[PDB]
């Protein structure tokens, strides 16, 4: 089971950045797809999720109205687009696969993509 | 292609000497006159079901057939003069052939080589017989019993098997069934004949009367019962 | 959305560990379907415990996803140097909007 | 007749007990029923005479 | 009294005093053959918590002998000792180590709380499976999670755990079919006297009769012959 | 003998599935290996077929000409 | 025939089991074999008639 995330780069504050995650070795549309971010030197922050079929999306209140998740089940991948990206939001974004009871938290983790805002 | 197995596929059911006796036994034997798949090696090594046990026979002119693969792994290969047996996680080809975590390892037409392969409670039991022949077209008709040689404590859940041919020789594959046979042992303890008790109504009479000869008359041999077709 | 953890724990080799986590309101029960993650330097967080007490195949059996007195915990039956990592807890709430704790750093003496 | 068995009905033994126990109950029915056939046949042979 | 003149001793010490026992899910199966088996050592040894024979009485094992003996060696939890028996069910009996309900042999086990316990999680058992095992068998699309469980589970064996202490169990499976014996007890053979009434013992097979020369053609694998009454 | 169906309260008789003895009629094997089979006390349904009172006889030809009895079947048929 | 015994051979029971267990297996053979003799004799008596 592999989760490959990307899209992290050096970007300017006030702009936007689209991150993505590709699924490999398993069925995409049978699990929930999570995003978690970690600022260097800090702990983990829950960011966002999406239901198996894309009918429901979830966000931590701190990114609500700024972050959007969409997906393509034919490409086995999902996209997280964050608008009004803050200078303070320097963190590694991880893709995680949630196969648990509620789908709220991931079990399998990717390597992470670094987003630096300057 | 298929052929007539005739009366082939009988073996000594155990390791006890008997003579001048008609003995009734139930074991996994090739049913008489059953259909056995006919394979060729001219100018044919598919994966076959193992089911509940396999009857194998081959006719040789050049020792093309050298081994077997059993599993869902057991590998038996006779390469020139030395037999090698392994239950190793061998890397197999998409199409295994020979050229012209091991829990067990052992190292040691004109020719008819008959074999019996059955897997009981983890034991892979092998019987065989080698007899000279003079026939190209098909399996020779006649009768002979096969003797046990090898019994491997492998524990492998064998469901399928594949043969191994040497490439630069026909062979036959049948399946064993829990048939009852009446085996005729001659004065030297050799099985010389047999009755397949489920072949036809005359064989049923012969088994019932424990004889290879049936006197004129009417004999009750069995009981007809209509079987259920579904559960309610 | 408040989750707290003991900032750090130190354990002698072979000793037990009791890492703890909980919410500021109510109590932690199986209804929070608690998760625990392990992160070693340079690595992505790896889930060890999911849905309260289910352990993953890649998680050493020395780890146990138990609950305490209205709190989540990740305990060890005998810590090893290989276990030096930061651990994180995650709880669910009214829906799939999980909240992470501050992190509990576990080191081996 | 039970002949010492928990039930005269063979299917009721089989549907209620696992083999390690069912076999004992069945043996009781087999012995009793064989005695019955032997008695029947013996009587038929004598009567036939 | 006649036994094959074997001077080799059976390596039971290498089974019972082995550095490590296998996990119950992947139990070892060691073949014992062509040796002298002194079972008084194992029986008299007081180190065993249990020595339960389902086949034969443990004190007869020195007079009696076998075609083969297999030693199934693995670690279980103390409360699971009760599952290793014919007719039993349970997590081990069904998913890790199944015995025939007609099992012939002895189950020997002892506590290893002062040997293997640490927590020692190096012993796995099968927690999930789709069906039960056959006797002597040795056994959600890639993503584990809720209702997608990893089949094996370790035992947290600690010195502070009796039902939760580790136990080392060896099951001795005896094949006692009337066939050539290879594993025989510490019995001194004597000379054979012909044409006189004697009390004989051939590989554990006893009776009284006159032994005479014969012309019966026993096959290489046939050790005994039988009469209609199934007597020797 | 009969049961009341547990879902619909109607009564159903239980008649055990047809069965009967099977006998093989044969000339001695010194003469022929051809046989005829008699299914005793059954109809020629569930089983060159001749229905007789004794059962369903399969493999024997029915002949109008009478003869001295040789291998008896029953109910006047040999 | 075993008649429920572990073996049809009396010597094999005796050489394998101690009396507390051997006696049970033997009783099974004795009962079965006595039934056989009784059957045989009864048939011989009727046939003799
Ligand atoms: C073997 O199979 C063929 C069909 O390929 C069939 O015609 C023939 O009767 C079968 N023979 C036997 C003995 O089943
Ligand atoms: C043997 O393997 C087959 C799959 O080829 C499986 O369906 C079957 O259950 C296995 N047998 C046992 C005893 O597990
Ligand atoms: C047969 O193959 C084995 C390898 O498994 C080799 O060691 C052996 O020497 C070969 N024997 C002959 C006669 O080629
Ligand atoms: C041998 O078994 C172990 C498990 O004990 C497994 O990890 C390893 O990959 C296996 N080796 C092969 C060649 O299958
Ligand atoms: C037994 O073998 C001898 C040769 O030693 C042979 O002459 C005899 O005919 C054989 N007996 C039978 C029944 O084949
Ligand atoms: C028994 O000893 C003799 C020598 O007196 C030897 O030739 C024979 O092979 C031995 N038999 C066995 C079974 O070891
Ligand atoms: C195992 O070792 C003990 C010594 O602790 C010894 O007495 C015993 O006989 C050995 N067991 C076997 C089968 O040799
Ligand atoms: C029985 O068969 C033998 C040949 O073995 C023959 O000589 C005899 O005449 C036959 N008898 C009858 C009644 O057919
Ligand atoms: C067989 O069934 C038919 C009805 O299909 C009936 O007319 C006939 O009399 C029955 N014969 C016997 C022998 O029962
Ligand atoms: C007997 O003769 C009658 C004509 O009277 C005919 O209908 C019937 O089929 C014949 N039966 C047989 C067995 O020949």
């Amino acid at each position: 089971v592999q989760l490959v995330e990307s899209g992290g780069d050096s970007v300017q504050p006030g702009g936007s950045l689209r991150l993505s995650c590709a699924a490999a070795g398993f069925t995409f549309s049978s699990y929930w797809m999570n995003w978690v971010r970690q600022a260097p030197g800090k702990g983990l922050e829950w960011v966002a999720n999406i239901k198996q079929d894309g009918s429901e999306k979830y966000y931590v209140d701190s990114v609500k109205g700024r972050f959007t998740i969409s997906r393509d089940n034919a490409k086995n991948s999902l996209y997280l687009q964050m608008n009004s990206l803050r200078a303070e939001d320097t963190a590694v974004y991880y893709c995680a696969l949630s196969s648990g009871y509620s789908g709220y938290a991931g079990n399998y983790w990717g390597q992470g993509t670094l987003v630096t805002v300057s | 292609a298929y052929t007539n197995s005739f009366t082939r596929g009988v073996y000594y059911p155990d390791k006890v000497f008997r003579s001048s006796v008609l003995h009734s036994t139930q074991d996994l034997f090739l049913p008489f006159f059953s259909n056995v798949t006919w394979f060729h090696a001219i100018h044919d090594n598919p994966v076959l079901p193992f089911n509940d046990g396999v009857y194998f026979a081959s006719t040789e002119k050049s020792n093309i057939i050298r081994g077997w693969i059993f599993g869902t792994s057991l590998l038996i290969v006779n390469n020139a003069t030395n037999v090698v047996i392994k239950v190793c996680e061998f890397q197999f080809c998409n199409d295994p052939f020979l050229g012209v975590n091991c829990t067990f390892e052992y190292v040691s037409f004109k020719n008819l080589r008959e074999f019996v392969f059955k897997n009981i409670d983890g034991y892979f039991k092998i019987y065989s017989k080698h007899t000279p022949i003079n026939l190209v077209r098909d399996l020779p008709q006649g009768f002979s019993a096969l003797e046990p040689l090898v019994d491997l404590p492998i524990g492998i859940n064998i469901t399928r098997f594949q043969t191994l041919l040497a490439l630069h020789a026909a062979y036959y594959v049948g399946y064993l069934q829990p048939r009852t046979f009446l085996l005729k042992y001659n004065e030297n303890g050799t099985i010389t004949d047999a009755v397949d008790c489920a072949l036809d109504p005359l064989s049923e009479t012969k088994c019932t009367l424990k004889s290879f000869t049936v006197e004129k008359g009417i004999y009750q041999t069995s009981n007809f019962r209509v079987q259920p077709t579904e559960s309610i | 959305a408040v989750v707290t953890q003991e900032p750090s724990l130190t354990v002698s080799p072979g000793g037990t560990v009791t890492l703890t986590c909980g919410s500021s309101t109510g109590a932690v029960t199986s209804g929070h379907y608690p998760y625990w993650f392990q992160q070693k330097p340079g690595q992505a967080p790896r889930t060890l415990i999911y849905d309260t007490s289910n352990k993953h195949s890649w998680t050493p059996a020395r780890f146990s996803g138990s609950l305490l007195g209205g709190k989540a915990a990740l305990t060890l039956s005998g810590a090893r140097p290989e276990d030096e990592a930061e651990y994180y807890c995650l709880l669910s709430y009214s829906g799939a909007r999980g909240v992470f704790g501050g992190g509990t750093k576990l080191t081996v003496l | 007749s039970n002949f010492g068995a928990i039930s005269s009905v063979l299917n009721d033994i089989l549907s209620r007990l696992d083999p390690p126990e069912a076999e004992v109950q069945i043996d009781r029915l087999i012995t009793g029923r064989l005695q019955s056939l032997q008695t029947y046949v013996t009587q038929q042979l004598i009567r036939a005479a | 009294v006649r036994f094959p003149n074997i001077t080799n001793l059976c390596p039971f010490g290498e089974v019972f005093n082995a550095t490590r026992f296998a996990s119950v899910y992947a139990w070892n199966r060691k073949r014992i053959s062509n040796c002298v088996a002194d079972y008084s050592v194992l029986y008299n040894s007081a180190s065993f918590s249990t020595f339960k024979c389902y086949g034969v009485s443990p004190t007869k094992l020195n007079d009696l002998c076998f075609t083969n003996v297999y030693a199934d060696s693995f670690v279980i939890r103390g409360d699971e000792v009760r599952q290793i028996a014919p007719g039993q069910t349970g997590k081990i009996a069904d998913y890790n180590y199944k015995l025939p309900d007609d099992f012939t042999g002895c189950v020997i086990a002892w506590n290893s709380n002062n040997l293997d316990s640490k927590g020692n999680y190096n012993y796995l058992y099968r927690l999930f499976r789709k069906s039960n095992l056959k006797p002597f068998e040795r056994d959600c699309n890639g993503v584990e999670g809720f209702n997608c469980y990893f089949p094996l589970q370790s035992y947290g064996f600690q010195p502070t755990n009796v039902g939760y202490q580790p136990y080392r169990v060896v099951v001795l499976s005896f094949e006692l079919l009337h066939a050539p014996a290879t594993v025989c007890g510490p019995k001194k053979s004597t000379n054979l006297v012909k044409n006189k009434c004697v009390n004989f013992n051939f590989n554990g097979l006893t009776g009284t009769g006159v032994l005479t020369e014969s012309n019966k053609k026993f096959l290489p694998f046939q050790q005994f012959g039988r009469d209609i009454a199934d007597t020797t | 003998d009969a049961v009341r169906d547990p879902q619909t309260l109607e009564i159903l008789d239980i008649t055990p599935c047809s069965f009967g003895g099977v006998s093989v009629i044969t000339p001695g094997t010194n003469t022929s290996n051809q046989v005829a089979v008699l299914y005793q006390d059954v109809n020629c349904t569930e089983v060159n077929v001749f229905q007789t009172r004794a059962g369903c006889l399969i493999g024997a030809e029915h002949v109008n000409n009478s003869y001295e009895c040789d291998i008896p079947i029953g109910a006047g048929i040999c």
